[PDB]
């Protein structure tokens, strides 16, 4: 019934009130604890004192206009009070956004308009804020973003953000556009939608465009002011109701298709923002709210959404704030980048560089293939043409600064290196000599390999402080995490270099110690393997794929395997048992190695071959090998589903555990975006690192169910699910 | 476990085709008043007092087939007020599933005389009008992983090894068998003609067979709710063994969209003594059971196996099969498992070539097996439907 | 042959109409808290050895359609081999699901079977499945359609059954359900509803008014030519005297219930220990234009075939659909005033159609016990002119 948050010091106020000589009220948002605007303790009491004003003096009050004093509007809420709600917390967070959106609705229900002046980014509760307004302005300014994406924290909009764009644009354009992926809009693109209803060119213009459009409602619609679609009588939510004849016929298809979007990965917000959004459209408008808190109340206390807001709130926080770069280091610009090589990553290494505002130079072998090698920029800017991302007057800009060429010379004037021709040592010292005197004098000798030591590297050149490892993913256009990896002879100012060119193209960085593997490449190492072991253990092949992916990886196993070369993996096993017959000790095989050898026998190498544990037509897969059951006699072992999953789970956790104790990474920031973004480890598990102590299974939660679930599968699969030391008490 | 429930009528209305059928223009209460009048027909002298319940399968019990649609028939055909009416749904089983509560309240000793059945009007009421929580709960439809019946059928041909040939090759067999069936005139004293309310005549026939079906014909039709994707991830989600689902089931080797009803007059031997009643047949047992509710149409295996040792009975001592023919590839593994012998698995056709009246299903196809048990002077039969969910029911009847 | 035992009989609070607790709580959701909450009284219950879950639901359409039944089965993760099917015969639906498992049970193809009945009348109000006799002029036309409200008030008129008389009845259903809260008679029995966190909907029956006094009754008002269609075939009476208000006429409330019947091997086997055995059923009516007249033939016919009388019942519980019902029935088999209806009526707790069977049902199972009595019979009015009777006795 009220709008506070309890009955019976107090918080600071985040609201400013004016009404002018027309009976038009301000509320103007300015958070005095940060440059934001957010949805924390401080605003629930501001809000509720302006409301509880705006109804005392209605008399007085003929429209009200929403603004921010930020250079946002507001944005996200209190992430350190949410992740912190446990289980036993259900009722003080069902009251806390109850609450919340009492207040929104008696602003919404109060008979005169009110108006949203929108002058940056609309986030989160920030749109839920515009949205319980009768008209949406916003200023068409550089960087302003509005959209619901709390799904992507693990959570749903529980300010209103289902009820009202349910409303608005009924169960199937709400969830699909706007909800289930927390997709984010441009000023230009929210109007087209319908999430904003007018634009302005500047700021300035938002607050006297509000009080005129309050005065022209007011006047040209005097009876239906201040009052949404779905308080009149004869509403009718788009695409009709739950019992509507014609989306009653698709909607048993909705959560099918979103089983199918999810592969069925176990991340619940997606799955209960549709069913708040279903049970909503069948009841009121009140009802449908209180709907609302309950599924939020269920995911704010749950376990995913803790691992998503560790990962993408917290941990990203850290790592761009400058977490892993040296302290006490200057910035230095490069003006010329040099891409040596015109593969798959050369290429796509010129196109990100290039997006970015840098000239680069792509040197190859030929000069017809440094030509195909900046192709893959023309064809990603046609992509972008007739999609319409880009402009004509954008598109020749990018293009102009990839000068593809097949001489050495051109690289007079480049100071920064970004070597990525082939993995061999021997070659990459002789790419690097031809080119380490041409370039500039303090210029960056970066080096894309994948497992080479960077620290082997660089006794091929002079320079070794300005060496350093650069490992970019593969396609570079999508791919957003950087691997830096800090060689022995790299200093702590080459770190930074490379640091702010990471974020300078737009990518995330992890920095990582010398190390075999480094970290991406050595845990995946140990996720492909572990399905390769399952497959000679007479596993089904459709089992393996389906097991990676309900457990929610963004590419099966055995798919992934024919993409790496199962060359490349014989290749490394090879230098694996190098490093340990020669060091004095007894070398002890992988399961899977026996695989990787038997498809090399068979001819079956991968996608590069033409042939792999799927077979290759047209240059797409065309299905599982049919010889693939028959080699492995596969149906033999027929463990659970859980049993796989956990299995290619706890292999890549476990091994992220180690990369943490031998010094590999220095955080758990690093391991977590890092085994994220760079090897596709699943988002809801908020990290590899994360995955450990926000275990969640039928025996427990934390790290001490992690470990009773390691020694689960290691007392049924082998050794290597025992848990390190680290872990154990 | 103490009286034995005998079967004394079990007629039912010729089926309808879905487009431009003939029964379209027929309230689906009429179907069920004018197997009621059939019945004072045969027995003018029957004291409807006696009878205690009427008991009507209904899947889509909405619109026409709302209100409890056995009380609207007991009102509507002048019947004892007393008599009751009561509408269940079982989905597919909805007929067989009425049939075997009315034997079982006569083997209660509690009621007397059952009238037993079940209506389906799916060219005016269409499967799914009624809605339902799978649908309208996308938690509920999130969690048990919903799939429809076609895609589990396909699921079943696909790792039962069942090709394409294989199915339209049994579609052909039930083309063929039901043509035979009423060329011979084996249902010419079950199949009530229906009639408008001036005695014209509207439809005598099961007007959804093509008899003159070939192999090539079969071949030549394209496989099918389903439509809207999904489906096929969700299912492989939990048969995750299983790598591509082989979409084998057309419009020719499914069960046919039509209308029809069905009536099956149930109760004691002291009852039909009373009554001046010959016995046909005798509910020898009932059962059900289910499984998998992801592949859904396997399920029959259970409820006829329980049935068979509920009875104690084995396979060979069955004389007719009579499994509702929704899917052939529900039937083709019915007959695998089982080791059915080909001769004795629905003699007469079956669905896909009469069609499937959902609700009425279950007893039309029981009144089938009571005609071809007098007409072979047979002994035993089973009848079994498979169910939406994986809960299937059978029955074995011997004849008196 | 095999005898039929009671295990088990609960059912959730009945939520009013409007501004109801359980507006927000789809109908499934009642049924699948009252399947876990007998799961939490039988952990190692082998539900393996449920046969069949049969539900009453007088409108099974939108959130009530497609089997609810079967849906109960399978989003509470029960055995897919345990069934579910949704029947309808209108104010019985709760008690016919209960005689059907009983029967079931008796003639012993059915082991262990769940009954009860679901109606949320906020979500899913009376009607919205349509129907031929209301909505097929051939047939509304002939049957004399009327509905069952001005029934009540044709009885009332033929039995001089005054407005106060009425209202003393309804004051009496309010003191008495009043009475059984306070007292902890619902205290086993009501399972509180929870939401998806564990956070309380509701815990008791909102649709009484305990504070109900005979003059506010008067100041109530009584709720399409059906009064002249109804006195067409009662021509001896020349005007309905409509006595029926929203205070002596059965509460609109969501609601369902749930019981466990199986034989007494089936109870032996799972370590179940049997609360009520079911000694009869019966099912008769009368004429439809009155409609709420089947419970009279009908509890005769549950006396005759179990060998009793009046006499040797202990507890009577006739469904409170409308007062002259239960006072109309109160005269013809003589009742004893102080054995009708002892814990209140759905007039003061709410009338959940197809729940309502089986909520009256275990109503008596637990008043039995509560009083160390031996029998009770149970009736409800069906609708369109039948009636349901059963007789359970305490063990
Ligand atoms: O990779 C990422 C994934 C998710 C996010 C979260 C974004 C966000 C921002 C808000 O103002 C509110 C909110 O609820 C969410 C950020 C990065
Ligand atoms: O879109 C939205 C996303 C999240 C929220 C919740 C905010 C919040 C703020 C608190 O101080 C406590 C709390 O439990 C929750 C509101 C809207």
């Amino acid at each position: 019934s009220s709008h506070h948050h309890h009955h019976h010091s107090m918080p600071d106020n985040t609201i400013q009130w004016d009404k002018d000589a027309d009976g038009i009220v301000t509320l103007t948002m300015d958070d005095p604890s940060g440059s934001t605007n957010v949805m924390n303790e401080a605003y629930i009491e501001s809000m509720g004192k302006a409301v509880d004003r705006l109804v005392a003096e209605k008399d007085s009050i003929t429209g009200v206009v929403v603004a921010s004093a930020k250079k946002t509007f507001f944005a996200g809420g209190d992430v350190k009070t949410m992740i912190q709600a446990r289980p036993e917390d259900a009722g003080d967070v069902f009251n806390t956004v109850e609450t919340i959106k009492r207040q929104l609705r008696t602003l919404e229900t109060l008979g005169k308009p009110v108006v949203a002046a929108i002058n940056g980014a609309a986030l989160g509760g920030g749109l839920e804020i515009a949205l319980a307004c009768h008209h949406r302005i916003a200023a068409d300014v550089k960087g302003s973003q509005l959209g619901l994406p709390e799904v992507t924290l693990g959570l749903l909009p529980g300010g209103g953000g289902v009820t009202r764009t349910v409303r608005m644009f009924g169960i199937q354009n709400a969830f699909v556009s706007v909800l289930a992926q927390g997709t984010r809009f441009k000023p230009a693109k929210a109007k087209e939608i319908g999430l904003v209803d007018e634009l302005v060119a500047t700021v300035e213009e938002l607050v006297p465009a509000a009080k005129a459009w309050i005065k022209e409602e007011l006047k040209a619609n005097p009876d239906g002011a201040g009052v949404q679609p779905w308080d009149k009588k004869g509403y009718k939510m788009p695409g009709g109701t739950p019992s509507s004849p014609g989306l009653a016929a698709i909607l048993p298809s909705f959560p099918s298709n979103l089983r199918k979007q999810l592969k069925g990965a176990p991340m619940p917000a997606p799955r209960a923002i549709l069913a708040a959004a279903v049970e909503g459209a069948q009841v009121d408008f009140d009802t449908a709210s209180r709907i609302e808190s309950r599924y939020f109340a269920s995911l704010v206390t749950g376990q995913v959404a803790k691992n998503m807001m560790q990962a993408f709130f917290f941990d990203l926080q850290a790592i761009n704030a400058g977490g892993s770069r040296p302290e006490g280091i200057g910035k230095t610009p490069i003006k010329r980048i040099g891409v040596l090589g015109a593969g798959m990553m050369g290429a796509g290494i010129a196109y990100v560089s290039a997006k970015a505002g840098y000239e680069v130079v792509l040197k190859d072998v030929s000069l017809e293939a440094a030509a195909k090698g900046k192709g893959y920029s023309e064809k990603l800017e046609a992509k972008a043409l007739e999609r319409g991302r880009t402009t004509q007057e954008r598109s020749d800009a990018l293009l102009a600064r990839i000068t593809p060429t097949a001489d050495a010379a051109d690289f007079k004037g480049v100071d920064f290196v970004i070597e990525a021709v082939f993995e061999n040592q021997e070659l990459k010292h002789k790419v690097f000599g031809e080119i380490e005197d041409i370039v500039e004098p303090n210029a960056i000798l970066g080096s894309n390999t994948s497992t080479l030591p960077i620290t082997g590297l660089a006794t091929g050149v002079k320079r070794q402080e300005d060496f350093i490892g650069i490992h970019f993913f593969s396609p570079v256009d999508k791919m957003p995490l950087v691997e830096i990896i800090k060689g022995e002879k790299t200093s702590d100012e080459a770190l930074a270099r490379v640091f702010d060119y990471t974020l300078a193209i737009g990518k995330t960085p992890i920095v990582v110690n010398d190390s075999r593997g480094f970290f991406t490449s050595r845990v995946i190492g140990t996720f492909v393997n572990e399905a390769l072991a399952m497959l000679g253990e007479g596993v089904e092949p459709a089992s393996i794929e389906q097991a990676g992916s309900q457990a929610g990886y963004p590419a099966p196993p055995l798919q992934l395997s024919d993409e790496l070369n199962l060359e490349l993996m014989h290749k490394i096993a090879v230098a694996t048992r190098k490093g340990v017959e020669d060091a004095g000790g007894t070398y002890q095989p992988h399961p899977a190695e026996a695989v990787v050898e038997k498809m090399i026998e068979l001819g079956r190498s991968g996608r590069l071959k033409g042939a792999g544990f799927y077979e290759y037509a047209d240059g797409k897969r065309s299905g599982l090998w049919p010889g693939l059951r028959e080699t492995f006699k596969s149906g033999s072992s027929q463990p659970p589903l859980q049993d796989m999953i956990d299995r290619m789970l706890f292999a890549e956790a476990l091994e992220t555990q180690k990369c943490l104790d031998e010094g590999v990474l220095t955080s758990t920031a690093d391991a977590n975006i890092g085994s994220i973004m760079g090897i596709g480890f699943p988002p809801w598990t908020g990290g590899s690192a994360q995955f450990i102590v926000g275990y969640s299974g039928p025996a427990g939660t934390g790290k001490a169910a992690f470990v009773a679930r390691a020694r689960e599968l290691a007392a049924a699969y082998g050794d290597r699910f025992l848990p390190p030391e680290s872990l154990l008490s | 476990m103490s009286e034995e429930a005998f079967i004394y009528e079990a007629i039912r209305t010729p089926r309808g085709k879905q487009k431009n059928g003939s029964l379209h223009e027929v309230k689906p209460l009429s179907l069920v008043v004018g197997l009621i009048d059939e019945l004072r027909k045969r027995h003018p002298d029957l004291d409807e007092n006696l009878i205690s319940d009427v008991i009507l399968g209904c899947v889509s019990p909405v619109g026409d087939q709302g209100g409890d649609i056995a009380r609207a028939a007991v009102l509507a055909s002048g019947m004892p007020v007393t008599s009751g009416g009561v509408q269940l749904n079982r989905f597919c089983a909805s007929g067989l599933e009425a049939v075997n509560t009315a034997a079982q309240k006569v083997r209660s000793g509690w009621d007397d005389l059952v009238l037993a059945g079940g209506v389906e009007s799916m060219s005016r009421v269409p499967m799914g009008s009624d809605g339902g929580a799978m649908g309208l709960d996308p938690a509920t439809n999130y969690d048990v992983m919903f799939v429809p019946q076609s895609i589990g059928a396909d699921l079943i041909a696909t790792i039962e090894g069942f090709s394409r040939e294989d199915v339209d090759a049994y579609a052909l067999r039930s083309q063929q068998k039901a043509a035979e069936a009423w060329s011979g005139g084996y249902f010419a004293k079950s199949v009530v003609p229906v009639r408008d309310q001036n005695g014209l005549l509207i439809l005598d026939h099961d007007e959804h067979m093509r008899p003159d079906t070939t192999k090539e014909g079969l071949a030549k039709l394209k496989p099918a709710l389903a439509a809207l994707g999904g489906f096929d991830d969700v299912a492989l989600q939990k048969y995750h063994w299983v790598e591509k689902i082989n979409h084998v089931h057309t419009g020719g080797n499914s069960s046919g969209i039509v209308d029809g009803a069905a009536l099956v007059m149930i109760g004691s031997a002291a009852a039909g003594k009373l009554q001046g009643l010959t016995p046909r047949a005798r509910i020898v047992a009932t059962a059900t059971s289910g499984a998998d509710p992801v592949i859904m149409l396997t399920g029959p295996t259970p409820a006829t196996r329980k049935v068979l040792d509920r009875a104690g009975l084995t396979v060979d001592d069955i004389d007719l099969f009579e499994l509702n023919e929704a899917f052939a590839s529900v039937v083709l593994k019915f007959q695998k498992d089982l080791n059915i012998p080909d001769e004795k698995l629905n003699v007469n056709g079956g669905a896909i070539a009469m069609g499937h009246p959902l609700g009425a299903t279950g007893a039309m196809i029981l009144g089938t097996m009571v005609d071809e048990l007098e007409r072979r002077n047979a002994r035993r039969a089973l009848i079994t439907l498979c169910i939406g969910g994986g809960m299937g029911v059978a029955t074995i009847i011997e004849r008196v």
